[PDB]
């Protein structure tokens, strides 16, 4: 996964393309099945509970950049924000 | 037709 | 290790990349921009209430209180001044490496650091200063030369007594003349009534022992003489009522943040909102009808904020700094707006406007009280800024 | 010849790599919100009208509304079975929120303990009992980002997220497990309680074409993709934001021709106070539409 390669050819120029995997399956004490998708790239989006229908139209996921949670955004580079310097002698 | 400056950026970056 | 080593050389080089690209965008995001390299960083920045406007002469002076940060050197409170142009104002940059702009007025010896400077509101001559020592300084800069003797020999006009640490939480009562609290990394918040009060060691009225971690932050309340609100690495916001005889427990604590809480400000145009900054990367905002309830939490700093702001023009308009190297401009009244795919890609709407202009840590900054929407933001490269942003952004037609 | 051709790619490879480099750091982290740029301005939906009637007192009144229309018990889980072709202990996950000393989130793991059946034969079934104490708390929300089970081949799954709502809702499970189809693991879990121009990108290179190209999104920045939405706001932003370029404009009333070419005179220690040389530089200066200076409290 090289994140240039990735939002130039799936992403369009601007959005990352995630992936789901069924990492968990649920039977409601109700007549209901749900489905656990995980998202790959990992670490960056959350695992969602999703009914066994919406399974389809939930395979893939294009998130533009700028949707992307901010906090765990920075995991895609080391440089799109660093603390400079990281070491502080005073507040 | 010329090739697209976009894809031509992207021949550049991906080298 | 070897690795982040690296990484941090890219990214000064990335940093001065962005720089350029804001130097070239500044005559379309700024009404205003200058730009002044100080001798040594200041930790702290504040505009004096007063504007003189020589007669003949079309610019007015303001002034600042400024400190020194040095290395193995002598430490000076500063006083300096800036002209700013009146209404018939002057025609990258447009008048680069300029002269007689931004001067240097007064610089008294100081011992360590200026920490923070804050003046007196009912006598804007006198400024306290937090030191890396335990002292509290006070000094009326009429009772001092302007050029200061090379000895270094610092003799406040009071010593104020007692934390057993340094701090950086400073506020003078806008309502109760003398009445100066500090926050330190002792857990403590210390009073004083340098009014009357006379060797010239000054003691601490009342010491408020109900924080359990280094106090942040401490500010009195603009419109109410006996109430004050502090933030602490505890996570909590407590106010507190002078009146109250117990000073080890506040009259409202609240887990304000996930991190510790860095700084705090009171809105001057409403008796019940305040706002705090937190080491969360968030700003939260509180209405002291219901502190039960953070009314928004204002989301875009990469990481901590150390100043949080009110503008002394607009009661909607609140500004956030930190060491993202980014100074953000909030709207109280954009929140909740419905945007288009475009707008909504800048970030949320209550977000402003971004100054990205520094490429170092922000110490402090100050909103101009006679030039509405003229910040001045200091950071800790020795850059020193005096911006206003394009009047477009906040006017219609 | 091809030394030449791969000195003028060479020219142009450098500053592409890095503005699509920020493409991708200043949309995460932005220098400044391109809403706010002068040549930008219908980027911006909105206006400043609330404002002028905007009273912040108010907020409190219409947030307490918005809280009162929005939303204990003991967790119990019950172990059927590990599927494969087993000692299973459970532990509670607290990632909790990180303070300025720590490196990272730091994690607590709580142990919450037993012997499963290995591929049990339905029709032939004959049991393990792992209960979970109110752990969680709305009080200690500050303290702990989110809580989460572990099932140890290992699995885990978040009982709640972020904005802390309950997502492991009361039925019939079953989790795929991982080394270090499918291992699995069956458990029972309850709560008991619009017109197209055409803009040519010619690459001079020796102030000579070496590279004819056409924009296939024609007011979209083929560096960032930024969609300045008028051929004015896409010249100005070329020219500020990739000035590691010069670009040459010619009008056509079917588009534009824009020769981009190399500028040639594109150009602390972070560890403790230093010293410098005091200097000022003006930037910007222009006079403002609206006189707001505070003249009243102006001395002379
Ligand atoms: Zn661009």
């Amino acid at each position: 996964f090289n994140l240039s390669a990735h939002i130039e050819s799936l992403g369009k120029g601007h959005s990352v393309v995630f992936h789901s995997t069924v990492i968990a399956k649920r039977k409601e004490d109700s007549g209901k099945i749900k489905l656990l998708l995980h998202w790959m790239p990992e670490d960056i989006l959350p695992d969602v509970w999703v009914n066994e229908s919406e399974r389809h139209q939930l395979k893939t996921k294009v998130v533009h950049l700028s949707k992307l949670p901010k906090d765990t955004a920075l995991l895609l580079d080391p440089n799109i924000y660093r603390t400079m310097p990281q070491k502080r002698l005073k507040r | 037709r010329k090739p697209k400056t976009e894809d031509f950026l992207t021949f550049l970056c991906l080298r | 290790d070897k690795e982040a080593a690296f990484d941090d050389a890219v990214e000064e080089r990335v940093i001065n990349e962005e720089y350029k690209i804001w130097k070239k965008n500044t005559p379309f995001l700024y009404d205003l921009v200058m730009t002044h390299a100080l001798e040594w960083p200041s930790l702290t920045a504040q505009w004096l209430p007063d504007v003189t406007r020589p007669e003949g002469k079309d610019f007015s002076i303001h002034r600042l209180v400024l400190g020194t940060h040095t290395s193995d050197e002598q430490n000076h409170l500063v006083i300096a001044s800036v002209q700013l142009p009146n209404d018939d104002a002057q025609f990258f940059g447009g008048f680069g490496s300029v002269s007689g702009k931004i001067e240097i007025e007064i610089k008294i010896n100081h011992e360590g650091e200026v920490n923070r400077a804050r003046y007196m509101p009912q006598n804007p001559c006198i400024i306290a200063t937090k030191t890396p020592s335990s002292d509290v300084l006070v000094f009326d800069y009429t009772k001092h030369p302007s050029k200061p003797d090379p000895s270094g020999e610092c003799n406040p006009d009071l010593r104020l007594r007692g934390h057993q640490k340094e701090g950086y939480g400073l506020s003078w009562n806008p309502n109760l003349s003398g009445h100066l609290l500090s926050a330190s990394d002792d857990h403590t918040i210390c009073l004083w009534d340098i009014s009357a009060v006379p060797g010239k060691v000054v003691d601490a009225k009342t010491i408020f022992t109900g924080h359990t971690a280094v106090v942040e932050d401490v500010s009195w309340h603009l419109l109410h003489e006996s109430l004050f609100g502090s933030v602490a690495d505890d996570q909590k916001l407590m106010i507190w009522d002078t009146r109250s005889n117990n000073t080890s427990k506040p009259s409202h604590s609240v887990d304000a943040h996930t991190a510790e809480v860095n700084c705090l400000s009171f809105n001057p145009y409403s008796e019940f909102i305040l706002a705090t900054g937190s080491a969360d990367k968030t700003v939260a905002l509180w209405d002291l009808r219901n502190l039960k309830l953070k009314l928004h939490s204002f989301e875009s700093h990469k990481d901590e904020i150390f100043q949080v702001q009110w503008s002394p023009h607009n009661e909607t308009i609140l500004a956030s700094s930190g060491t993202d190297r980014r100074l953000n401009v909030w709207d109280l009244s954009k929140i909740g707006e419905e945007q288009s795919p475009e707008d909504a890609e800048d970030g949320p709407p209550e977000l402003l406007f971004i100054h990205g202009g520094h490429t170092a840590k922000i110490s402090d900054f100050s909103w101009n009280p006679n030039e509405p929407w003229v910040i001045c933001s200091v950071s800790e490269d020795n850059i020193m800024q005096v911006w206003q942003m394009a009047e477009n952004i906040y006017n219609d037609e | 010849v091809q030394a030449d051709h791969e000195l003028f790619l060479q020219a142009f490879e450098k500053p592409t790599q890095i503005y699509r480099f920020l493409r991708t750091r200043n949309l995460i982290a932005p220098i400044f919100l391109h809403r706010t740029l002068t040549y930008m301005s219908h980027r911006n939906s909105r206006t400043n009208i609330k404002r002028k009637t905007f009273k912040v007192d108010d907020m409190l009144s219409k947030v307490e509304k918005m809280k009162g229309e929005q939303e204990s018990a003991h967790l119990q889980l019950t172990f059927t079975g590990f599927f494969h072709k087993v000692t299973l202990e459970v532990l509670l996950v607290k990632v909790c929120h990180k303070k300025r000393k720590d490196v990272s989130c730091p994690i607590r793991q709580v142990p919450t303990g037993k012997q499963v059946p290995l591929n049990p034969d339905l029709n032939q079934t004959k049991p393990s009992l792992a209960v979970s104490s109110n752990e969680f708390e709305p009080s200690n929300s500050h303290m702990v980002k989110s809580y989460s089970l572990l099932f140890r081949f290992v699995a885990q799954m978040t009982v709640f997220d972020k904005n802390r709502r309950l997502q492991l809702l009361d039925g019939e499970y079953e989790v795929a497990m991982q080394e270090m189809q499918g291992p699995t693991l069956q458990f029972t879990l309850r709560w008991t309680g619009r017109q197209k121009l055409r803009i040519f990108y010619q690459f001079l290179y020796n102030n000579n074409t070496r590279q004819q190209t056409e924009a296939r999104d024609d007011l979209h920045c083929p560096w960032c993709t930024l969609n300045c939405r008028k051929l004015y706001s896409l010249l100005k932003h070329l020219k500020l934001c990739h000035s590691r370029f010069i670009f040459n404009y010619v009008y056509h009333p079917k588009g534009a021709r824009i020769d981009v070419s190399i500028n040639e005179c594109y150009d602390f220690s972070r560890n403790g106070p230093v010293k410098r040389t005091p200097i000022t530089h003006i930037l910007v200066c222009r006079p403002k539409r609206t006189k707001a200076s505070m003249s009243e409290f102006l001395e002379w």
